[PDB]
């Protein structure tokens, strides 16, 4: 996923983590899947995505 | 070396010859000068009259009480000491160049200036100080 | 697919070499009428205050008129270059660079050649033209009067194409003398050129001395003799010390009245050791206050104030001494001297005169003229002129101007064109035709015909006699030798050289890319 | 690990240390060898240049004489800073603060290298990689706390300059470079690296 | 009239010339001749 | 110390400092919740300064807003920056001052000084460092002069050595269109003088002068005006909230910037109102850039002292102070303070401070007004019903005769 | 929807999505943009492009790094071009044309394979394992060059240096500045032929004069004149010398103050008197010891006394001012000597040792630069490159540069 | 808390002021850890010298820049602060048997 955000930093990434937070997510309850995936990115680090 | 002072007033024909120089600047007055001397000789003073303040930084301490007793005493004869060599010349006018970082005549000096009969003129301009040395004859004074 | 942001014009086709092209042409028809002793000067009308500005020059022309053309740049910058290198010839390279675009245009479309055909045949036929140079060259290294004679010719040549072709015959001796002064010293910065409105435009001077700007502070006389002059960059006033964080602890201020009296007595004791060296006249490049400048009328010396420092290096050239600081050892230092010194008048500002130096390393022109635009003019010309011959003295060889110069390149060229035998020779033909447009841009200025003027210094050459060329104020082929015009080697090596490198440029070009402006 | 934009990823190798970024160009910095046989790493806190010892700057003198002796003490001290980080053989010096032109020409002439402008995570990783100690004090030093390592050498990767350290006996540290054609290559290298060595 | 509050009556063709800003600049030329004019002789200004 | 507490008073007041909390909350980092999502210490570590820790982290300012019209004060709080401020904090009592000194200061002081002698006591015992308090008053209003006049000194009362700075902004002579501004502005200074120990002078006629200037906006709101009236100040606030020894803390900065007792009154200076160190020198020091109406240039300056921020070492500013120190020696004075952070949204400012004997032009204006304007004994009748005389006023006009002396006996 | 604003991502309406096969066709298409702009510029029959910054300045290159940097683009898929064109010129320093169209020409192919339902990862895993197989057959055809000697070896830098300089700037004296650029790395190299140093020799263009004017010369170019030039501009060695004893100083040539702000009292005149002494005193010391040191030409960083320039003058010692410190790195390296701190320390030993210094014009008012040569082989090589114009000299620059980079390549050995 | 400045009128403060510091930084903290002291809290920052000394004999350095932060702290452990540098007396020094630091 090929994500270009307002101040025009392009960035490629498969992660959960990433993608989502090249994001600002406003809705408030799309955050939570932005929650678990820093959560499972914080500690194992693997299955973002699933 | 002709000089052409302006004026508003007066009428055209009031336009005349002057035999001698004229100063385009006026007396201070502020301390009761004289204004007129008869046979009066003109010093062409090219230093300041001021406190002491020279180039290098000066920071004055005082330690002691007696000593803001005496700062001012010491000053009130720093200016009177130099006037006092002026009477010894005996030189009746003087004429103060533009002064600069400082005041050209200080007030306290112009008591003594004033009570010994001398007219005190200030604020000239630096270029016209060889215009009154060629015409008076007088050699300029940077030092006592 | 526009990968380009907005505002991007991009131009990849073959109106990019046209763009190119016709901003070369455009920069080129500009200063055909520059060129020659019948060109006519120009005006330029800047946009902020109204300041105008006259003058012949094409570096000057063409750095101040704005183009946003890139082809433009490159002319610019050849002509800066070539302004700054030997500081003539800038309008031959502009005209010369922009002719070989435009002989370089009809191959490419026309004949239908490679880019890279054009500029090998270029290669080849600059190497031949140089080669002409070498031989065509003469040295007059072997006799100084001969020489003498060389400057006067190379400056009729030069100060012919300004607006001093009537009085070059007077400032053509002034030129000269002044390089003789400087006897071989090339730095056109020891020459002062003092700006003097009013007055017949012949009444310009040499004198043998330095003429200062300003005059004596307020007492010294004007008129002395057997003066020494002291030369110092020093502060000699009000002494400020090396250390910043000098104080002074004072108790009472009847010892501070001690303190500024030793730093009168210091500054007495200064003027005291200037003294011994027994001179007549100080000279300081910071303004003197009024305390230094006291002492030294008992003393007898006279003093000047506000030297600037590209000044002190030519006063002491001219009076010949040495520049003198730390005076406590009056032995090791050396003065110069002067016979006689005396304060003029020229207009309104007074200046002061000196005459009898014995070092004569350098010296400064007085001009008078009735306009600014025209002592602009002329003080733009003496430069060129003296830059010119500045470095012939480094480079004594010289070449016949006149046409000659570039019809003898052209006999070589073409001599060269067979034995490459293919479709090169065009290449090198438009090389040797873009040659013979000097002397047809400098017959068309004078109004003469450009095909049958040009025909006749064709067949002269072929004949056998390489000292013929074209002669302006009859219309007709004269001997350059009895005219007396001649160039520098380096002159005419720069131009071919820069003229040549500056159609290497525009023709590899084959798209022009243009981002915002900012 | 660290970013490196220009290379190919295939050209990547295995480091047993580290490998930073000097990020400043010292005068005597082309004087130093690149290459020690036996180096010896010590590393420093202490700013070394000639500046305001501890946080303020005001000094009165009264007699002119002293204020030479005064200028000459300043010049004493800062190289008996320098010289008690000599008489131990330190070869590589470290410090989180710059270091000024004074001492890294001083430490020039007697083939001693020194470097700077590094951050307080990567002297961390530092020490635990040549097996070290912190010592912000010049005075307090021993030979026992330095750390060593197999060799040194200064390689050129990607138009810039990387301080090598390998072959230690026991290192705590793998750092390897980054190496890429865009920078999203080099980042997405790591990525996938800093995903991967979690797992295991 | 000058751009600023200042007012001034003029005879001599220097200073008229001097205080009218001109837009040509081959007029302005005038404006040094008689600048000229008036350096060197000090007479005539708008003779010449 | 560790803290200080700011008091801010008057509809001007309430409204820098709200703009003033707006800059601070962003500085060095908390939502308007209170919560601090900062990084980190360095801007954490002298919060205290003028925040209180709760526990739970939800650090409060430690402000005290008040005013006399309901309205000011609600509009603020109803605002965005509502949950910061403790509630209890906010002072505001009916009616309105009116805009006259006499009257509100009087009949407000009556009351609602008592109020916040109250609130200062109690939220303020929270602390162990009590350093001074900062005040932001308008000098030309009704509450805020009155109140502030009657508040410094009731605090100097309750606080003897604490320091005491102040924000006064001085009046615009053409865009204040109230009459009686002169004759309230000098009543204030009169007590200002006497109690205050280090207060800036802000001039909106100068902030009207740089809004559309510089900024070029076309209309000044009052809104502009206070973002750069905030600006200078958390410059010097960082001089204080940031770790630093150069003017560390505020009684180091009254020490350095006041040679005598007498002399209060600070020029602020900044830029880079909308870079290289020497590009900020010039900023600075241009007569344009100053925040005072009267002409600097013309004036004498006695104690310079330029704060710079951003990336800056010691000698970048050391070296352009000596190239300045030498062009503009007839204008040895220098005190340089560099920070370490930067300004939210530019990389590098220079707040610049001197004394000046130049102000002595705002005062010989202000003077001229009261007293010319005022010997018909003009609107007058509103200031004697409230009870105060007019041999009070007789005493104002004096005391300035005496500030102007000054400043000419430091001969100008 | 259901009416109600459905918004998740912050400037949802601002920004835009592209997928399925239109998403791959912007890609491939954007390439063959940027392949255009390189397939006419590729090879010996090239040609320039010219580009144009924001601030009206203009470059005239042909080197696919030089153009892609000075584009302004929009499109990513261009600006990842950008950077490989990037990489290719920080590393290797040649082929950035080449990884531009050669990289289009994967996409371009890559077009027809996505058409006929080939998986993308299939795609690249075939060019992954291509790329291997062709590296891994081109290593065992090539062949070495280390046998042969080093007269023989000079040879094989001249087939390169000719083949560098060549589709570039200055083609008319490419056969000298292939020697020009052997001779450069000749001067500069290790013993064994391995690992040399590339930042021993910086890049230095001067605007001016012809290509015909460049030559070689060992040393540093300083864009200054000496201090108060009286002296004569040429300066020769003693008779009977090792050298001209070149000295470096990085101490101002004033009297010693501390670096902390101090204050200096004086409280009496007899004290102000003996400032007035220590103040001659140290200029008088200073200039003996470097008078004993033996020194002819001295470097100072960060300039010096209006009054110690007399006492240089008379001692006939030429002097320089405002020399940045990164000049003094490459001046100790030239000369082989060492820079002292102060004159305390000053010792014979550390002073450096040159031919001969000499300044000349180049022109009329330009400015005055400094020239060194050395005597003998050093470890330092600057390269004095001469043009007619800005963007020549300023091309001769980048194309000099990529030809010593190509050098630097075939120092390693069997490539 | 008013104006520290220094001040050395000559050469023999001026070396002796370097090291003095050292010396005495490092008397309080070998004062300090006499009593068998391996962890200090600390309440606001903390200089790089005074950190030399103690991890030099391995004493742990904890930050709490806040209150009510380091009040909690003290009881857990039963500790009584007291503001001054010198040694803590035994009675009101801490328990505690382990410090991990774990991810
Ligand atoms: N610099 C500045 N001054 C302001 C601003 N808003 C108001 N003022 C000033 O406020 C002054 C009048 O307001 P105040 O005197 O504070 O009004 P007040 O007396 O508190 O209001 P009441 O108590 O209701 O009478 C005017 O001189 C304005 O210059 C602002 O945003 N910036
Ligand atoms: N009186 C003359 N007779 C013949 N040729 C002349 C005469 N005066 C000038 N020329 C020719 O005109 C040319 C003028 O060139 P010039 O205008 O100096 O070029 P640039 O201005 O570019 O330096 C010279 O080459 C010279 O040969
Ligand atoms: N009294 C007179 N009678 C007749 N003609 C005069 C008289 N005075 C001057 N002129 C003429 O009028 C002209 C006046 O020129 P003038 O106005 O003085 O020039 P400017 O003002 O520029 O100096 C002179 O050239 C002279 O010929
Ligand atoms: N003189 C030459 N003769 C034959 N081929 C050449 C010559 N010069 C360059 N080439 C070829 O041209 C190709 C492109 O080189 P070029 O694009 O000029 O270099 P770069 O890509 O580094 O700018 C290379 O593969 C090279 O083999
Ligand atoms: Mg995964
Ligand atoms: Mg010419
Ligand atoms: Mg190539």
């Amino acid at each position: 996923i090929l994500i270009v955000t307002s101040n025009q930093k392009t960035t490629i990434s498969n992660d959960g983590a990433t993608i989502l937070k090249l994001l600002d997510v406003v809705h408030p309850a799309a955050k939570t899947l932005v929650d678990i995936s820093r959560a499972q990115d914080a500690e194992v680090g693997d299955g973002t995505t699933s | 070396d002709i000089r052409l002072v302006k004026k508003v007033g007066g009428t055209i024909d009031d336009t005349e010859m002057i035999d001698g120089v004229v100063l385009t600047q006026t007396a201070i007055k502020s301390a009761g000068g004289p204004t007129r001397k008869e046979k009066a000789k003109i010093g062409l003073i090219q230093f300041q009259i001021s406190p002491p303040k020279p180039d290098t930084e000066n920071n004055i301490i005082v330690n002691d009480y007696r000593q803001m007793d005496k700062i001012l005493k010491e000053e009130r004869a720093y200016l009177l000491n130099i006037c006092k060599k002026i009477k010894k010349a005996k030189c009746n006018v003087l004429l103060i160049q533009k002064s600069i970082l400082r005041d050209a005549v200080n007030d306290l000096a112009l008591h003594f200036l004033s009570k010994l009969n001398i007219m005190v003129v200030k604020d000239i301009e630096r270029e016209e100080i060889e215009f009154l040395s060629k015409g008076l004859g007088c050699k300029p004074i940077a030092d006592i | 697919v526009q990968i380009f942001g907005d505002q991007v014009t991009e131009e990849r086709a073959e109106n990019a070499r046209l763009s190119a092209f016709v901003g070369a042409i455009a920069v080129g028809d500009l200063v055909k009428s520059t060129l020659g002793p019948k060109g006519m000067d120009k005006l330029l009308q800047s946009a902020s205050s109204n300041t105008c500005m006259v003058t012949n020059d094409g570096a000057t022309i063409l750095k101040s008129i704005p183009l946003d053309n890139p082809a433009a740049k490159v002319l610019v910058n050849i002509s800066k270059v070539q302004d700054d290198e030997v500081g003539d010839g800038t309008t031959s390279v502009t005209v010369l660079s922009a002719e070989l675009l435009r002989e370089a245009e009809k191959l490419i479309d026309q004949s239908k050649i490679h880019p890279q055909t054009i500029i090998e045949g270029y290669r080849l036929a600059s190497a031949a033209a140089l080669d002409a140079l070498t031989k065509a060259a003469v040295d007059n290294s072997h006799d100084k009067t001969m020489f003498r004679e060389d400057l006067i010719h190379i400056a009729k040549t030069t100060l012919s194409s300004k607006i001093l072709s009537q009085d070059k015959d007077h400032f053509a001796e002034l030129a000269t003398n002044a390089i003789l002064r400087l006897k071989g010293s090339t730095n056109l910065e020891h020459i002062q050129i003092i700006k003097i409105l009013g007055g017949k435009l012949s009444d310009s001077f040499l004198d043998e001395g330095f003429i200062l700007a300003k005059k004596f502070g307020n007492n010294q006389p004007k008129r002395i003799e057997n003066a020494k002059i002291l030369i110092a960059n020093t502060t000699l006033d009000t002494d400020k010390v090396k250390i910043f964080g000098t104080k002074f602890k004072v108790d009472s201020t009847a010892k501070l009245a001690q303190l500024e009296k030793a730093e009168r007595e210091k500054m007495k004791n200064k003027i005291a050791k200037i003294s011994k060296f027994g001179i007549n006249t100080f000279i300081n490049r910071q303004l003197i206050y009024d305390y230094p400048e006291q002492l030294f009328t008992d003393l007898g010396i006279n003093s000047i104030e506000h030297a600037d420092f590209e000044g002190v290096e030519r006063l002491a050239l001219v009076t010949g001494g040495e520049v003198v600081s730390t005076f406590d050892e009056p032995s090791k230092c050396k003065l110069g001297e002067c016979d006689v010194i005396e304060e003029i008048m020229l207009g309104e500002q007074p200046f002061l005169k000196f005459s009898g130096c014995k070092a004569g390393e350098a010296c400064t022109i007085v001009l008078r003229g009735a306009t600014d635009q025209t002592l602009d003019e002329a003080e733009r010309s003496l430069h060129d002129a003296l830059s010119v011959l500045s470095q012939t003295t480094k480079e004594t060889r010289t070449v016949l101007g006149g046409g000659c110069a570039e019809m003898v390149m052209s006999k070589a060229v073409d001599t060269e064109a067979q034995n490459i035998d293919g479709k090169k020779s065009l290449a090198v033909e438009a090389f040797a035709r873009a040659l013979r447009q000097l002397p047809t841009i400098l017959a068309d200025n004078a109004g003469f015909d450009s095909s049958e003027l040009v025909s006749k210094l064709r067949s002269s050459i072929y004949n056998g006699i390489s000292t013929s060329g074209l002669d302006l104020n009859n219309g007709t082929i004269a001997d350059m030798r009895q005219l007396g015009i001649v160039e520098s080697y380096k002159l005419k090596r720069a131009v071919v050289s820069s003229a040549s490198e500056a159609a290497e440029v525009l023709l590899r070009v084959d798209n022009i890319i243009r981002a915002r402006p900012r | 690990i660290k970013k490196i934009p220009g290379g190919a990823m295939e050209e990547s190798l295995f480091i047993n240390g580290v490998a930073f970024k000097k990020t400043f160009s010292y005068a005597g910095f082309e004087q130093q060898p690149k290459k020690f046989n036996n180096p010896k790493i010590l590393s420093l806190n202490v700013e070394l240049e000639l500046k305001a010892e501890k946080d303020n700057a005001e000094v009165r003198v009264e007699h002119v004489e002293d204020y030479q002796a005064i200028v000459d003490a300043e010049w004493q001290l800062i190289f008996e800073k320098l010289r008690q980080v000599e008489e131990t053989g330190a070869n590589i010096v470290l410090s989180k603060l710059p270091i000024g032109d004074l001492a890294t020409q001083f430490f020039a002439d007697r083939n001693i290298f020194c470097a700077g402008r590094v951050s307080a995570d990567d002297m961390n990783r530092v020490i635990q990689a040549v097996g070290g100690s912190i010592q912000s004090t010049t005075s307090d030093i021993k030979p026992e706390h330095l750390g060593t390592c197999a060799l040194f050498e200064e390689m050129q990767i990607g138009s810039e300059r990387y301080n090598l350290f390998q072959g230690c006996p026991q290192a705590k540290t793998c750092t390897l470079l980054l190496r890429g054609g865009a920078e999203q290559v080099i980042a997405e290298v790591e990525r996938s690296l800093h995903d991967a060595i979690m797992i295991v | 009239k000058t751009s600023r509050g200042e007012i001034i009556i003029s005879n001599d063709g220097h200073t008229i010339l001097k205080q009218m800003a001109i837009l040509h600049p081959v007029a302005r030329m005038l404006v040094e001749v008689s600048a000229a004019q008036d350096s060197e002789a000090g007479d005539g200004t708008t003779s010449v | 110390m560790r803290e200080i507490i700011h008091i801010s008073t008057g509809q001007c007041g309430n409204q820098i400092g709200a703009a003033f909390w707006e800059t601070i909350c962003g500085e060095h980092g908390l939502d308007f919740n209170g919560t601090y999502h900062g990084h980190d210490d360095i801007q954490k570590e002298r919060l205290n300064v003028y925040f209180n820790e709760a526990s739970s982290g939800k650090w409060v300012p430690r402000s005290i807003n008040v005013d006399l019209e309901p309205g000011t004060i609600d509009a603020v709080r109803n605002s965005a920056i509502g949950n910061l401020f403790r509630p209890d904090n906010y002072i505001f009592g009916q009616s309105s001052a009116g805009n006259v000194w006499a009257k509100g200061h009087y009949t407000e002081g009556a009351e609602l000084v008592d109020s916040v002698m109250d609130v200062i006591r109690r939220e303020a015992e929270g602390c162990d460092s009590l350093q001074g308090f900062q005040i932001t008053h308008s000098l030309g209003g009704g509450t805020g002069s009155g109140m502030g006049t009657l508040l410094i000194s009731k605090i100097r009362e309750e606080f003897p050595d604490r320091m005491m700075a102040t924000f006064s902004v001085l009046p615009s002579p053409k865009t204040s269109d109230t009459v009686v501004e002169p004759y309230n502005a000098t009543l204030s200074v009169h007590q200002l003088v006497e109690h205050s120990d280090e207060t800036f002078c802000i001039d909106n006629e100068a902030l009207y002068d740089i809004c559309q200037r510089t900024l070029k906006l076309n209309q000044p709101s009052y809104g502009d005006l206070n973002n750069l009236v905030s600006s200078v100040m958390s410059g010097v606030t960082t001089s204080l909230r940031y770790p630093g020894q150069l003017n560390s803390d505020l009684r180091k900065l009254a020490v350095n910037l006041v040679p005598f007792p007498r002399l209060h009154f600070f020029m602020v200076g900044y830029a880079p109102l909308t870079l290289t160190v020497p590009e900020l020198t010039q900023q600075m020091f241009d007569a344009k850039n100053m925040m005072a109406a009267a002409d600097p240039r013309n004036g004498r300056y006695l104690t310079v002292a330029a704060f710079f921020r951003g990336k800056v070492s010691v000698k970048e500013v050391e070296d352009e102070m000596h190239k300045v120190q030498s062009k503009n020696s007839d204008y040895n004075n220098v005190q340089t303070a560099v920070c370490s952070v930067a300004p939210q949204g530019l990389d590098m400012a220079a707040t610049f401070i001197a004394n000046s004997t130049s102000i002595q032009e705002l005062f010989k204006r202000v003077g001229d007004q009261f007293s010319a304007m005022f010997k018909r004994k003009a609107f007058l009748h509103w200031y004697t019903s409230e009870g105060m005389d007019e041999l009070e006023f007789s005493e104002a006009e004096s005391n300035m005769n005496d500030l102007v002396s000054e400043y000419q006996q430091y001969q100008e | 929807e259901m009416g109600r604003p459905f918004i998740i991502v912050k400037d949802q309406g601002n920004k835009k999505r592209q997928h399925g096969l239109e998403a791959k066709k912007s890609h491939i298409l954007a390439a063959r943009s940027v392949a255009s702009i390189i397939k006419t510029s590729l090879g010996p029959r090239g040609l320039d492009k010219i580009l144009i910054s924001p601030d009206g300045e203009i470059t005239i290159t042909n080197d696919g790094a030089t153009i892609l940097s000075q584009m302004e683009l929009d499109n990513e898929i261009a600006k990842l071009l950008v950077q490989l064109s990037k990489s290719q010129d920080d590393e290797i320093g040649d082929g950035t044309t080449g990884v531009v169209v050669l990289a289009s020409a994967l996409l371009d192919q890559a077009l027809e394979l996505i058409q006929k339902g080939i998986h993308p990862i299939k795609i690249a895993n075939g060019f992954d394992e291509a790329a291997k197989l062709a590296i891994s057959k081109l290593e065992e055809t090539c062949d070495d060059i280390s046998a042969s000697n080093d007269e023989l070896f000079r040879d094989f830098l001249l087939r390169a240096a000719k083949t560098s300089l060549g589709s570039k700037i200055v083609s008319k004296d490419h056969d000298r500045f292939a020697e020009m650029a052997v001779e450069a790395v000749i001067n500069v190299m290790d013993k064994d032929r391995k690992d040399v140093d590339f930042d021993l020799i910086k890049m230095q263009g001067r605007v001016g004069g012809s290509i015909s004017d460049s030559k070689l010369i060992n040393g540093v170019i300083l864009d200054k004149d000496f201090s108060h030039p009286q002296m004569p501009k040429c300066v020769l060695p003693k008779e009977g010398s090792d050298g001209v004893k070149l000295a470096i100083l990085t101490c101002p040539f004033e009297p010693p103050k501390p670096k902390t702000k101090h204050k200096l009292d004086i409280s009496s005149v007899e004290e102000y008197q003996k400032l007035q002494t220590y103040e001659q005193d140290k200029f008088k010391e200073m200039i003996d010891d470097v008078k004993k040191a033996g020194a002819d030409v001295v470097i100072c960083q960060w300039g010096f006394d209006d009054e110690a320039n007399h006492l240089l003058l008379q001692n006939d010692l030429p002097a320089v001012r405002w020399v940045g410190g990164q000049e003094l790195e490459h001046i100790a390296i030239s000369t082989n000597g060492r820079i002292v701190p102060r004159f305390q320390d000053l010792s014979k030993d550390k002073l450096g040792t040159c031919s001969r210094i000499y300044e000349q014009e180049f022109g009329t008012t330009k400015d005055r630069m400094l020239i060194i040569e050395q005597s003998k082989e050093t470890k330092t090589v600057t390269c004095f490159v001469r043009g007619s114009n800005k963007m020549i000299v300023d091309e001769a620059e980048r194309a000099l540069h990529d030809s010593l980079c190509v050098v630097r390549n075939l120092v390693k050995d069997s490539r | 808390e008013t104006k520290g400045t220094v001040l050395l009128h000559n050469a023999q403060e001026m070396l002796d002021f370097s090291k003095g510091e050292e010396k005495q930084i490092d008397a309080m903290m070998k004062e300090i850890a006499d009593m068998g002291v391996e962890c200090i809290v600390a309440g606001a920052g903390v200089g790089e010298l005074a950190l030399h000394y103690l991890n030099r004999y391995g004493i742990l350095v904890l930050k709490v820049p806040s209150k009510f932060e380091l009040r909690r702290l003290c009881r857990v452990c039963g500790a009584t602060p007291l503001p001054r540098l010198g040694a803590p007396t035994p009675e009101e020094l801490g328990l505690v048997e382990t410090v991990k630091t774990m991810e």
